[PDB]
Order: C-alpha cells, then sequence, then structure tokens
C-alpha cells in the first residue's frame, strides 16, 4: 500500500495511477507549478516506457547466460555483445556494430519520433500516410498506453475496466522489479566482473562466502 | 526574417560587417601583394 | 585535448539552451529562488562535495597513475592510456600495491591499506617541483565529506 | 563490512554506535523531525513540511532513521580510527 | 503537394502559414523561418529552381560519363575530367583562361534577361532582343514558359500534366542536389567515384558501408 | 458471427465477411483503405494460386526425380530433355513477353474491372469474369465454381495461405539443411532431437554464388548464416 | 514553505521582432534615438534588470537566464 509517504504526497496522490503507492519522497509528481518534463503526465509516460525497455533489457541481459550455458548457442554475457567495445566483442556479425547503430538510430527515429508527437499533438499519426500502418498508429486518449489493432492486437483487457486496471498494476510491478533488476545486472558486472546468471550460480554455491561484503575484496 | 534582417542592418552589425570585408581586402591584398612600400 | 575540447562546446550549446530555456519556456517562479536554505544544503554538498569527490576520482585513476609513471622517466607515447589503469587492476596493482586488496579495506574501516595513494608527505615533489598528486587526492576526498 | 569481519572490535564499535545513535533519537534523547531544539539545546518540538506519515509508534520517521545512523557511522569511523591510532585498537 | 491537407515534413507538426501549399514540393518544411517573408519566398522558390536544375545536369554527367568509364568506354571519372585536354577547335585553340572568361560572359547576359525579369516581369519580352517577346515573358517565377522554353507545349496544355511536371521537377531536382553532396562527399572518403561505389557496395554489400571507409567514422 | 483469429479479438469494421477467409486479421490495418484491400487481395489471391503450384511442384519433382534439389534444378544443366544447357537468355525472352501479356491484361481487369474480357485477336470469345480475380469462363474449363464458388473460393484461400506458409518452409529448410522437403521429414523421423532446427539453423548451406552460362548470380540464406 | 519546484509554462515568447527594436527593455530609451546619447544609454542601462521593472520574479528569471550564457561563454 502507501511506503514512506506524506499528506504533501497524497494532496497530489489519489490512487487513479496505475501502480501508485504514495511512494514520491522528494514530490516530483506534483502538478502545482509544474512545466518542461517534470509534468505529472510526461513524469508517468517515462515509468511506463522505462519499465517496458527495463523489462526487455531484463530478460535479455540473462538469456544468452541461461540458454547459452545450457548449450542452446551463443553463451555470451549482457556486456560481451558489442555495447561496450573494451569489455569485449561478439565476432559474428553480419555487419559492422557501428553500421548496425546507423540503422538502428534511423529505426528508432521513425518509432520515437512518432511515438512523441501523439503526446505534443494526441492522435496526429493516424492523419498523415504512412503505408497505411498510420491507421494503427492512432493511439488512444493516454500517451502511455496506445491500444489499436497493434499495440493491443489480442484485445487482452477490454473484458472490463477491472481487468485493464489489474494489467495495468501487474506492468508497473512487473517492470519497477525489472528496473531494479537491470540496475542490479550493471552493478554486480562492474563490482564481480562476471555475468548475473554466474553471480547467481555462485551465490546459491556458497552464500556466506559469495555475496557483496565478500565481493568487496573478492 | 523581416525582423531579423532588420536586426542584422543595426549600426553594430553594418560596422562589423562593413569593417571585417574592408579589413580582409587588406590582408589579402598585402597576401598576394606583400611590402606595397611605393606605388612603382 | 580534442575530445575534451568538443566536450566544452558541448557543455556551452546546453548552457545558452538552459538560459532560454529556463527563460522563454520553464521560468521558475520567485518563490522557487528564494529557498536558501535549499541553494545552500544542495551548492555545498552536490556541487562542492560531490564535485571533490568525483575529483578524487580521477585523480586517483587517471592522474596518479600517469604522473608517476612520466615522474619515472617512461615516455609518454608509451604509457598504458587511462582507461586501462581502471580496468586492467594489475596494471594500477603494480604502481599502488593497496589495489590488489580492492575496496575491501575502505568497508573495513582499514583505510590505512591505502597510504600509497593517499598520503599526508607536505612539501613538493623532488622531480617536478610541485604538490604531490597523492597529497592532492588526499585533500579533495577530506574537502568532500566535509561539504557533503 | 567485508572478507567476514564479523566479530571485529570494528565490526562491534560501528554496530554499538549506530544502535546507541538510533535508540538516542527513538527514546527522545536528541533532536528529532518532530521534538527539534532550541537556542539552549532543549527539544522545544517541530512542524515538518512534508507530513511524513509513520508506522513506528513514536513516530520515528525514515528521514530520522537515515539521520542517526548515519551520525553514529561517522562517530564509529571516529572512535575506530581513533582506537587504532592508539594502542586502544 | 499542390493542396492544403498535402503530405507534410514532420506529420503532426502544422505547416507554416507562409507555405500555403500551392508552390510545387510544398510540404510546409522552413524550421528556421527562412522564407517568413514573403518576397524572401518568391527568391528563394526562384533560387530552389536554380540550383535543382543545374544540379539536375550535373547529376546526369557524373552519372553518364561514370557509366561509361565502368564498361570501358574512355570516359575521365567526374573529379578528373577538368585535367583532362580541352579539344581544338575549328577557329583554334582553347585556353583555360579565354574558356572561362567566354563561360562567364555568356552566362552574365542570360543571368542579367533572368533575373531583369524576374525583378520586372515581361521586362525581357519588348522586342527588344530581335523582336522576340511573349517568348522572353515568365508563366511564373521560376517557370519562363513560352515557345524558346517549353517548345513542346506542356504548360501550354493540360494545367494539370504541367502541375504534375512542376511536382516531378522539385522532387527530382531536391533528389539530385541530395545525390550531388553524396558524389562528391563518397568521393572525398572513398576516393573512387560513384557507380564505382555502387558497384563496390552491391559485391560486398555488408563490408563495404560509409562506417568502414576510414574517413566517416574516425574511431572506427 | 464468423470465427475470427483469436477469441479475445473484435474484427475491424472494414473486414466485414464478405471476402473468403475473413478472419478478421488486420493487426496492422493495412487493409483500411478500400483501394488497398482491392489490390492486395488480388496480390494475396496471385500470390496464393503462385504457390499453390509451386509447393506442389517441390513436393512432386522431388517425389519422381529425386536427384535434382529443388533449390538447385533452375541450372541450364539441370534442365531435363534437351532443355539442358539451353541458352538462359533466350529462355528468359519466352517468359518474358509472354507473362508480360497475361499480367498486363490482368492488371488492366483491376484498373477497368470487366473491361478487359474479350479475345483482342479472335471476337465474341468473352470470360464471365463475375469477380475480380475469378475470371472464370476458359480458366474455368470443367465448370465447378457454377456452384457455391465463394465456399470453393474460401476452400481455395485456406489452402493457399497454408501453401504460402509452406514454401517460404520448403526455402529455409532447404538452404539449412541443403535437402529438399520430403527428405527433412525424413531425416527428422530417423533421430527426431538430432534432426532438428537447433543442429541446422547454425549453417547457409546452399552456395553463396551461381555462374549461370556466363552470368554470376549470387545466392542468399534469409536467415544470416552462423 | 514546502520546498518544490514552482515554474511558468511559456512566458517571454522567442522573437526577434524586440531585436530589431533597441531599447525595449527601459521605457525611457523605447522613444528612440534624438541625442547620440541614447547610444551609450542603451548599453549602460542593459543589464540593470531592477531598472527595467518592479517586478522581483522577472529580475530573478533574467539574472538566472544570465548567468547561463555566462557559463556558456565560459
Ligand atoms: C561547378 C562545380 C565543380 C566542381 C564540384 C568541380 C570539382 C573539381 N574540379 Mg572543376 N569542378 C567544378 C567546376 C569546374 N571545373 C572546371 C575546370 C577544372 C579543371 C581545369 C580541373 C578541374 C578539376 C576539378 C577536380 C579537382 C579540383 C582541383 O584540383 O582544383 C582545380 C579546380 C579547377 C581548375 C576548377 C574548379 C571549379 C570549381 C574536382 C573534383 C581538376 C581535375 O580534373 O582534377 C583531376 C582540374 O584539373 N576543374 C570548370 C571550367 C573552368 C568548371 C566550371 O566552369
Ligand atoms: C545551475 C544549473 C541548473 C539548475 C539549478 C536547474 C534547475 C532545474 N531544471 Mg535544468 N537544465 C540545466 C541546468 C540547471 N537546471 C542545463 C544546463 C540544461 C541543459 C541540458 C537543463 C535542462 C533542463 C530541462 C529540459 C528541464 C530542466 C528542468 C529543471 C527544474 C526541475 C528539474 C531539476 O533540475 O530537478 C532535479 C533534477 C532532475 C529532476 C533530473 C536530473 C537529471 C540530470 C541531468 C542528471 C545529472 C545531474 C547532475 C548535475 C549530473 C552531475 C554530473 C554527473 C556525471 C554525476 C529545476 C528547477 C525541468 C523543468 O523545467 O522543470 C519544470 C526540465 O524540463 N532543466
Ligand atoms: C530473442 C532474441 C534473440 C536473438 C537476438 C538471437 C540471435 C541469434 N541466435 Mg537465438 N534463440 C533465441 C533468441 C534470440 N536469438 C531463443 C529465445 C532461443 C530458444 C528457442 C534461441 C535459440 C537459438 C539456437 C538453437 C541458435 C540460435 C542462434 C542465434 C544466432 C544466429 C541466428 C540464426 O541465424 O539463426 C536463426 C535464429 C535462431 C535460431 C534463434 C533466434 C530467433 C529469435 C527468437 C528472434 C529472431 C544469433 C546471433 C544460432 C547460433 O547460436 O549460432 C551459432 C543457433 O544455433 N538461437
Ligand atoms: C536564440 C533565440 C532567442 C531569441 C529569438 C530571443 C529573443 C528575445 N529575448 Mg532572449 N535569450 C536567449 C535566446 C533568444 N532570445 C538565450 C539562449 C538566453 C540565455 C542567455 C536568453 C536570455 C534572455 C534574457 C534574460 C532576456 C531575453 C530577452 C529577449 C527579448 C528581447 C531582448 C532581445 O533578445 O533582444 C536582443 C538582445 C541581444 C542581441 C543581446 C545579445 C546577448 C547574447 C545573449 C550574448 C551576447 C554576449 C556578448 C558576446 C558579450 C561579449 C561582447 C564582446 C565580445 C564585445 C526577445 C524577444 C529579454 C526579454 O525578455 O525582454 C525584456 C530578456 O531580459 N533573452
Ligand atoms: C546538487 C544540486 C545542485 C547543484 C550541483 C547545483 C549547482 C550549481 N548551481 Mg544550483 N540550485 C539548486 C541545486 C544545485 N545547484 C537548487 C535545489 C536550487 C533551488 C533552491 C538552486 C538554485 C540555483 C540558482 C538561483 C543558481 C544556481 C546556480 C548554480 C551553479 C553555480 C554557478 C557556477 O559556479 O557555475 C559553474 C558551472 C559548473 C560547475 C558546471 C556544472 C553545471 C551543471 C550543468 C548545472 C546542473 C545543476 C542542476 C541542479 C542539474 C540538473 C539539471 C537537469 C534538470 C538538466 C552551479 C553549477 C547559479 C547558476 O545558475 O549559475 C549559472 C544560480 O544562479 N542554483
Ligand atoms: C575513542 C574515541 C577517539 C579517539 C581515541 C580518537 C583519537 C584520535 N583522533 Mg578522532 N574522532 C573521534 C573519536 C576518537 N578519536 C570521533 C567520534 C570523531 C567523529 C567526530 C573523530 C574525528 C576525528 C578527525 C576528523 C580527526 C581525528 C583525529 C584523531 C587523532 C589525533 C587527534 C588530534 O590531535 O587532532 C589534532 C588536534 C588539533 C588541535 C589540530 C586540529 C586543528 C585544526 C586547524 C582545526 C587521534 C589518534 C585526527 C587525525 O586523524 O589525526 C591523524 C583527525 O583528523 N578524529
Ligand atoms: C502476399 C500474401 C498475402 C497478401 C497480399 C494478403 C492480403 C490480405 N490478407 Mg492475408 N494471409 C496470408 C497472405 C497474404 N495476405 C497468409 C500466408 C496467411 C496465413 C497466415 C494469411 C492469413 C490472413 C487472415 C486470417 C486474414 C488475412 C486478411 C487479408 C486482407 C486484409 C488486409 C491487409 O491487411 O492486407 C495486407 C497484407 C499484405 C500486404 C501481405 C504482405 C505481408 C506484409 C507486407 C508483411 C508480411 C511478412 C510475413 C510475416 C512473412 C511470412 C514469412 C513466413 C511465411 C515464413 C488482405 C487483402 C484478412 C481478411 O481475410 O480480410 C478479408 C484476414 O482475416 N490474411
Ligand atoms: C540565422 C537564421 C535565424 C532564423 C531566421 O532568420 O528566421 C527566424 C524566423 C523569423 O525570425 C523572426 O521571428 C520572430 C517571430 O517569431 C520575429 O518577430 C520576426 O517575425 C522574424 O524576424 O523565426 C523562426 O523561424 C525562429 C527560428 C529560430 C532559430
Ligand atoms: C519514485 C520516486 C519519488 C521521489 O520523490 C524521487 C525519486 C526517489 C527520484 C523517485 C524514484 C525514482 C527511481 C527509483 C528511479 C529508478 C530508475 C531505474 C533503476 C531505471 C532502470 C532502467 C533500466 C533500463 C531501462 C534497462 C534497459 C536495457 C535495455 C533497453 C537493453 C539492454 C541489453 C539486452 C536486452 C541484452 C543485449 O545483449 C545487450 C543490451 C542491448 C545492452
Ligand atoms: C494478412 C496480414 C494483415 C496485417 O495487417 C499485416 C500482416 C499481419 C503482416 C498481414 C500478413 C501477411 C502475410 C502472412 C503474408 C504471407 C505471404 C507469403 C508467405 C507468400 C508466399 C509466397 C510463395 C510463393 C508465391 C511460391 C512460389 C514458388 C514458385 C512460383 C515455384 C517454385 C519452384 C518449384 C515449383 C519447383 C522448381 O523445380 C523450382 C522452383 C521454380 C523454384
Ligand atoms: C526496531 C524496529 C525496526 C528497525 C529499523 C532499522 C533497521 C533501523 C536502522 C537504520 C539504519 C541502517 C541506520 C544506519 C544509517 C547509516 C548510514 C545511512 C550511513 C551513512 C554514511 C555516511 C553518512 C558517510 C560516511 C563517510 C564515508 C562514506 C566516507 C569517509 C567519511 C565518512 C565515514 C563520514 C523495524 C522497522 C525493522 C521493526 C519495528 C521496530
Amino acid at each position: 500500500q502507501l511506503y514512506f509517504t506524506s499528506e504533501s504526497t497524497l494532496q497530489y496522490l489519489d490512487g487513479t495511477l496505475p501502480g501508485d503507492f504514495g511512494f514520491d519522497p522528494l514530490g516530483l509528481l506534483d502538478p502545482v507549478n509544474s512545466g518542461g518534463f517534470v509534468t505529472p503526465q510526461w513524469l508517468a509516460y517515462s515509468e511506463v516506457i522505462h519499465c517496458r525497455w527495463a523489462m526487455l533489457g531484463a530478460a535479455g541481459c540473462i538469456a544468452p547466460e541461461i540458454l547459452g550455458k545450457a548449450g542452446v548457442g551463443v553463451d555470451i554475457r549482457w556486456f560481451e555483445t558489442g555495447v561496450i567495445p573494451p569489455a569485449g566483442t561478439y565476432d559474428k556479425y553480419w555487419t559492422d556494430p557501428y553500421s548496425l547503430f546507423f540503422i538502428e538510430v534511423i529505426a528508432m527515429q521513425f518509432a520515437e519520433l512518432r511515438r512523441w508527437q501523439d503526446f505534443k499533438y494526441p492522435g496526429s499519426m493516424s492523419k498523415q500516410y504512412f503505408v497505411g500502418l498510420e491507421a494503427v498508429q492512432g493511439g488512444s486518449g493516454d500517451p502511455a498506453y496506445p491500444g489499436g489493432p497493434w499495440f493491443n492486437l489480442f484485445n487482452l483487457g477490454a473484458k472490463s475496466e477491472a481487468d485493464m486496471k489489474k494489467l495495468k498494476l501487474n506492468e508497473i510491478k512487473n517492470g519497477r522489479l525489472a528496473m531494479l533488476a537491470v540496475f542490479g545486472y550493471g552493478a554486480q558486472a562492474v563490482l564481480t566482473g562476471k555475468g548475473p546468471y554466474e553471480n547467481l550460480l555462485d551465490h546459491l554455491a556458497d552464500p556466506v562466502n559469495n555475496n557483496i561484503l565478500t565481493n568487496f575484496g573478492k | 526574417m523581416k525582423n531579423f534582417t532588420t536586426y542584422l542592418s543595426t549600426a553594430p552589425v553594418v560596422a562589423l560587417a562593413w569593417f571585417t570585408v574592408t579589413a580582409a581586402l587588406l590582408i589579402e591584398i598585402n597576401r598576394f601583394f606583400p611590402d606595397p612600400l611605393v606605388f612603382s | 585535448l580534442y575530445t575534451t575540447a568538443i566536450g566544452g562546446l558541448v557543455m556551452a550549446a546546453a548552457m545558452f539552451f538552459a538560459g532560454w530555456f529556463h527563460y522563454h519556456k520553464a521560468a521558475p517562479k520567485l518563490e522557487w529562488f528564494q529557498n536558501v536554505e535549499s541553494m545552500l544544503n544542495h551548492h555545498l554538498a552536490g556541487l562542492l562535495g560531490l564535485g571533490s569527490l568525483s575529483w578524487a576520482g580521477h585523480q586517483i585513476h587517471v592522474s596518479l597513475p600517469v604522473n608517476k609513471l612520466l615522474d619515472a622517466g617512461v615516455d609518454p607515447k608509451e604509457i598504458p592510456l587511462p582507461h586501462e589503469f581502471l580496468l586492467n587492476r594489475q596494471i594500477m596493482q603494480d604502481l599502488y600495491p593497496s589495489f590488489a586488496k580492492g575496496l575491501a579495506p575502505f568497508f573495513t574501516l582499514q583505510w590505512g591499506e591505502y597510504s600509497d595513494f593517499l598520503t599526508f608527505n607536505g612539501g613538493l615533489n623532488p622531480v617536478t617541483g610541485g604538490l604531490w598528486l597523492s597529497d592532492t587526492a588526499h585533500h579533495h576526498l577530506a574537502i568532500a565529506v566535509l561539504f557533503l | 563490512r567485508a572478507d567476514g569481519f564479523i566479530g571485529s572490535t570494528t565490526n562491534l564499535i560501528m554496530v554499538a554506535s549506530t544502535a546507541a545513535f538510533l535508540a538516542a533519537g527513538k527514546f527522545g534523547l536528541a533532536p528529532t523531525v518532530k521534538r527539534g531544539t532550541d537556542a539552549a539545546c532543549k527539544l522545544v518540538d517541530r512542524p515538518n513540511a512534508a507530513g511524513l506519515i509513520s508506522n513506528d509508534p513514536s513516530g520515528f520517521t525514515a528521514v530520522d532513521t537515515l539521520a542517526f545512523g548515519a551520525l553514529g557511522h561517522i562517530a564509529g569511523v571516529g572512535i575506530v580510527l581513533g582506537l587504532r591510532a592508539t594502542g586502544n585498537l | 503537394a499542390y493542396g492544403p491537407d498535402r503530405p507534410l515534413w514532420y506529420p503532426g507538426n502544422p505547416a507554416p502559414a507562409y507555405l500555403d501549399g500551392t508552390l510545387a514540393g510544398d510540404y510546409g518544411f522552413d524550421p528556421l523561418g527562412l522564407s517568413s517573408d514573403p518576397e524572401t519566398m518568391r527568391w528563394m522558390v526562384h533560387a530552389e529552381l536554380q540550383n535543382a536544375r543545374w544540379a539536375m545536369l550535373g547529376a546526369a554527367g557524373v552519372l553518364l560519363t561514370s557509366i561509361g568509364a565502368a564498361v570501358g568506354l574512355p570516359f575521365p571519372e567526374w573529379y578528373e575530367a577538368g585535367a583532362a585536354p580541352l579539344p581544338s577547335t575549328v577557329h583554334g585553340d582553347w585556353s583555360f583562361g579565354t574558356l572561362t572568361a567566354t563561360m562567364f560572359l555568356l552566362f552574365h547576359w542570360a543571368e542579367q534577361k533572368r533575373i531583369m525579369d524576374f525583378r520586372n516581369p515581361g521586362s525581357q519580352g519588348d522586342g527588344s532582343f530581335f523582336g522576340i517577346t511573349d517568348d522572353f515573358k515568365s508563366k511564373e517565377n521560376g517557370y519562363p514558359g513560352g515557345r524558346l522554353f517549353d517548345p513542346i507545349g506542356f504548360s501550354r496544355g493540360d494545367e494539370a500534366m504541367y502541375k504534375k511536371y512542376k511536382q516531378n521537377e522539385i522532387v527530382n531536382g531536391r533528389l539530385a542536389m541530395v545525390a550531388n553532396l553524396g558524389f562528391w562527399a563518397q568521393y572525398a572518403a572513398t576516393g573512387k567515384g560513384p557507380i564505382q561505389n555502387l558497384a563496390d557496395h552491391l559485391a560486398d554489400p555488408y563490408h563495404t558501408t560509409f562506417t568502414t571507409n576510414g574517413v566517416s567514422v574516425p574511431f572506427y | 458471427d464468423r470465427k475470427l483469429w483469436a477469441p479475445t479479438v473484435d474484427s475491424p469494421s472494414y473486414l466485414n465477411g464478405e471476402l473468403a477467409g475473413d478472419y478478421g486479421f488486420d493487426p496492422l490495418g493495412l487493409g483500411a483503405d478500400p483501394v488497398a484491400l482491392k489490390w492486395y487481395r488480388q496480390s494475396e489471391l496471385v500470390h496464393a494460386r503462385w504457390a499453390m503450384l509451386g509447393v506442389a511442384g517441390v513436393l512432386g519433382q522431388e517425389i519422381l526425380r529425386p536427384d535434382v534439389f529443388w533449390y538447385e534444378a533452375g541450372e541450364p544443366q539441370n534442365l531435363p530433355g534437351p532443355f539442358q544447357n539451353i541458352n538462359m537468355g533466350g529462355l528468359l525472352a519466352w517468359e518474358f513477353l509472354l507473362m508480360h501479356w497475361v499480367e498486363v491484361r490482368r492488371w488492366q481487369d483491376y484498373k477497368n474491372f470487366g473491361s478487359v474480357n474479350e479475345d483482342p485477336i479472335f471476337k465474341g470469345n468473352k470470360v464471365p469474369n463475375p469477380e475480380m480475380g475469378y475470371p472464370g469462363g476458359i480458366f474455368d474449363p470443367l465448370g465447378f465454381s457454377k456452384g457455391n464458388r465463394k465456399e470453393l473460393q474460401t476452400k481455395e484461400i485456406k489452402n493457399g495461405r497454408i501453401a504460402m506458409i509452406a514454401f517460404m518452409s520448403f526455402v529455409v529448410q532447404a538452404q539449412a539443411t541443403g535437402k529438399g522437403p520430403l527428405a527433412n521429414l525424413a531425416d527428422h523421423l530417423s533421430n527426431p532431437g538430432a534432426n532438428n532446427w537447433v543442429s541446422n539453423i547454425n549453417h547457409c548451406v546452399t552456395p553463396s554464388s551461381v555462374d549461370v552460362q556466363g552470368l554470376t548470380i549470387p545466392l542468399t540464406c534469409l536467415w544470416p548464416g552462423s | 514553505k514546502k520546498v518544490k519546484i514552482a515554474v511558468d509554462r511559456n512566458p517571454v515568447e522567442t522573437s526577434f521582432e524586440k531585436w530589431a527594436k533597441p531599447g525595449h527593455f527601459s521605457r525611457t530609451l523605447s522613444k528612440g534615438p534624438n541625442t547620440t546619447t541614447w547610444i551609450w544609454n542603451l548599453h549602460a542601462d542593459a543589464h540593470d534588470f531592477d531598472s527595467h521593472t518592479s517586478d522581483l520574479e522577472e529580475i530573478s528569471r533574467k539574472v538566472f537566464s544570465a548567468h547561463f550564457g555566462q557559463l556558456g561563454v565560459i
């Protein structure tokens, strides 16, 4: 329920937003006298975007190892893919890491600028012709939750507003756990120097001798 | 642009331009025809 | 130097952008500016304290090993590049054996072990004629805890 | 806290310092969010502007568990290094 | 284009007021309000209808001579087709100094008439030059229609075809201008000239990108 | 109401159910514009009819002539009868004009429906072409559309959609294993776990390029080969 | 008494119209020049925000933004 909440935070936290535990110590979601990117709408919009990206990363920084070690293939750690060349690089890429980045930049431009234009100017990506996809790029009033025949392609939810609201709490919590995990992956990687999976499979072995305190020296 | 061009016309901007051209002209002249003491 | 220059120009464009943004766009109200207790609390710890600690990081990882090698007579174009000191613990450990333990001495409160990159020598370096870089690192570390 | 120093004088000193200083605020023997002080070092109470909501019976708030333990940590470090420098430790 | 609901540059962002949609290839793209002034618009439109047209001819040449040099046909690549010896003439041999002077002289005459009509519409159509009048008139700014500039009569014919043709010209011209920067930037990085760069990219498409060329990406 | 592609989905309005095989499957809303739906449909039907013929040829050719790999059968020497080592340029010439006529005629039926229906050379000979994409007449000799063509159209589109998916399988499982459609079934049934997509997706088995009568033809595997 | 970020959305518009009107900041120097003193006055009174307006909100916003530029040039 409420975690480290205060009367001031509750004034502007009434429960509506998916996943509102009244946890705003500094108080950044206060609407009174707001602007720029600190407006409550943008902050909530970013949190959802971070959760979705973190959930993809959290499941991507451990899958090459959980599967690669099992013998499926690849078997790299998330830092040895080409993200941070000084910490390692994979050799079998159909193209240059920078060449891939060039394509990545162009693709994100047509995907994150259209997404933005739908927040600044609600439902503006559905009018300009976009290979006929425009119709599926309309989105709903809420910027975080688009909808349409694409983003909600299997109409999961819609059976009552209660189900949408539970499915939105599931995501904001399965995503705040993933955001705390992604930070954990990076922090453990820096100190230990090994991959998330090996770090778990070492605590499991000798937990007392394999923790953050021991990892300070070892 | 009508009001930007108005600003680029104000005395300080026009003088900065005129002088830069005149200065560069003299510099370039000596660059190709150096040591011009007499008109020969 | 070229990379630093480029970074400074990028910062410059951020500053002017910030000036226009915090004036023509998100202009703070008077009640914001008159929070002196907040300004001092953030300028002492966040600005001065963290500013020194962040420097005590560079001085301890890049300036100390590079300067030690330069004063040792090593050619400038043969010193391991800064990042190699951070990643390759062996290189830093060779220059400062206290990197063989790690951050353990700090948490165990055995700071003494780090008495090879954090010292109170005092005076001037006999080779270069300037304050020891080790003493400067210890100063910025202390100055930081104070401000923070 | 590392290398299983648990049990070491340093561990005991730091734990004692942190606890002795958290039990100096939860037990009203020092300034805290609410019950501040005065120009004569007397707790004259205080209104916090955020209105922190605490479940602790005495009203000890997170602000006060991160503001007394920090004092204990600084005190412990000062004592540990001080005794360490002397023959005490 | 040619519509109030014409496709725009940044779908969503509203189009500039000065850019109504009539002008050929109008997509409401003037972020730094360079054509905020109406007179500036006319000049900028004419200038674009000048750079693009020359760029289109220039691109046709860098591609035709290049295609020739690749097939084998003796054709100096665009970069080295200036040091190539100037051909002789029935009158005499060509000199670089005379060639440049003659090129500017002729251009000054045409430019003067074009700009003079631009500043004073129909000024050139005064039978002053050998009685040529309407042919020296301008159908539109950047559109000097007549029986000397539009001989086949696309402008005199269906306006819809003329309008469609106007869009083709603007879009193709903008592409040629971008293409020209390529021909120059690919040269000042690869040193090979196009049609050799298209041939290298089609032989090892994955390991022959801008990233792997030394100059484009410095670190890589 | 028709059964849709997912138990929780709601059909897009434009997909009211008129077209055969309308399972309301337009997640990207590509068929929203009625002009595009019309065109895309003709493309679906052409793609289906071509893949159903193709998936029959690959399977059939293997069953009868098993020496020739489906992937490597367009080579002049591979061509059977006298066709062996026949000038591919001359062959292309035939496949070109002949295909251009049939395609352009079909395209003009899109541009102006029921316009190109009468024999251009002779006369009177015309095709009913009741629906765009369903000419019938000489195209339907044994006359089976005379019945419930819509029901037959539903079977045709559904069979074609399965084929379209199947022919692209034949393509991948051939450039990975190097063997034909039924040979890949045989290998699996020999040792299932050891003859799977796991032990075969890490190699693009098929030439990088093929020189055809002096014309080198570059080749590529759909997935970047490991 | 709450310490919080307080901001006013899009107060001053970004335009060059004021750029073309020298002395728009001072009521006295907005009337244009009639003596050669105005030239020296529009410079000796351009950073004196307190003189431009009586609002301490605007004077502060100007000061805060000015500092930014200074940092930029530094
Ligand atoms: C003295 C410098 C200064 C100060 C006091 C402020 C103050 C403020 N800015 Mg601001 N800004 C600055 C410089 C400054 N800015 C510069 C140089 C830029 C150009 C990049 C910006 C761009 C900017 C934008 C786009 C926005 C603000 C906003 C705000 C307001 C709320 C956000 C905030 O800062 O709260 C606390 C901090 C945060 C909420 C997020 C912190 C994110 C930073 C960038 C991460 C690191 C900061 C730290 C200094 C880094 C240290 C070095 C690092 C290696 C550790 C606030 C009053 C927001 C606003 O207008 O509110 C209405 C807003 O939208 N600023
Ligand atoms: C980049 C676009 C832009 C535009 C179109 C405007 C437009 C405007 N601004 Mg503005 N401003 C901008 C950017 C911009 N600003 C930025 C990036 C900052 C942060 C520094 C500011 C900070 C700012 C303040 C504080 C104020 C304005 C004001 C104004 C309005 C009238 C004053 C004016 O600008 O006249 C033209 C002014 C100048 C041409 C002076 C130029 C000074 C610049 C910032 C740097 C020059 C320093 C110089 C190099 C020093 C060295 C000189 C030496 C080499 C000899 C006007 C509509 C004033 C206002 O709101 O109206 C009352 C106001 O007080 N602006
Ligand atoms: C840890 C928090 C923190 C930090 C590090 C700073 C740091 C700074 N503040 Mg500041 N301030 C803060 C909190 C903080 N402030 C709060 C909470 C308030 C409201 C009570 C204010 C109100 C305030 C005012 C009114 C002013 C400053 C100013 C300054 C700058 C001093 C001028 C200088 O020496 O330039 C040196 C430059 C550097 C050392 C390079 C660092 C510059 C970075 C980009 C500044 C970023 C600060 C900001 C908090 C980070 C978030 C930005 C993000 C939203 C994008 C300095 C960099 C002055 C200023 O704006 O100068 C331009 C000034 O006028 N602050
Ligand atoms: C090129 C083949 C092709 C084409 C042109 C179409 C066209 C169409 N289909 Mg369709 N479909 C196909 C193949 C095709 N389909 C296959 C193989 C299946 C089996 C899964 C289906 C199953 C299917 C269903 C269940 C439904 C449709 C429907 C529709 C219509 C909806 C409008 C639309 O979104 O159009 C756009 C479609 C295209 C432009 C096809 C191109 C494909 C896009 C551009 C990328 C797809 C790449 C693909 C994933 C690669 C597969 C590789 C794999 C086989 C290995 C439309 C006219 C709906 C309908 O019947 O409405 C009447 C509908 O309910 N189709
Ligand atoms: C509430 C509150 C209130 C008060 O007032 C104030 C405050 C306190 C401030 C607040 C809080 C806040 C917070 C907590 C935050 C956090 C964050 C995070 C951690 C994020 C993550 C975040 C994270 C993330 C995104 C992640 C991402 C990732 C990604 C994309 C990807 C990755 C990867 C993978 C897959 C694999 C490969 O091979 C590689 C790569 C590619 C590399
Ligand atoms: C509907 C929808 C809607 C939304 O909106 C979106 C989306 C979802 C995207 C969509 C989807 C789509 C799809 C799925 C498509 C598919 C396609 C295909 C697969 C085709 C094939 C296709 C295929 C095909 C044609 C095939 C072909 C083949 C052929 C001709 C032939 C072959 C062969 C044989 C016989 C044998 C010999 O010896 C050889 C050869 C000669 C080689
Ligand atoms: C009984 C009770 C409880 C408990 C609670 C707790 C657990 C508390 C604790 C708390 C804490 C846990 C405290 C502590 C704190 C500490 C801290 C937070 C730290 C800080 C740090 C600082 C402040 C700094 C330091 C430094 C460094 C880093 C460097 C050098 C110098 C010096 C040393 C100064 C519960 C609820 C469960 C239940 C019911 C009742």
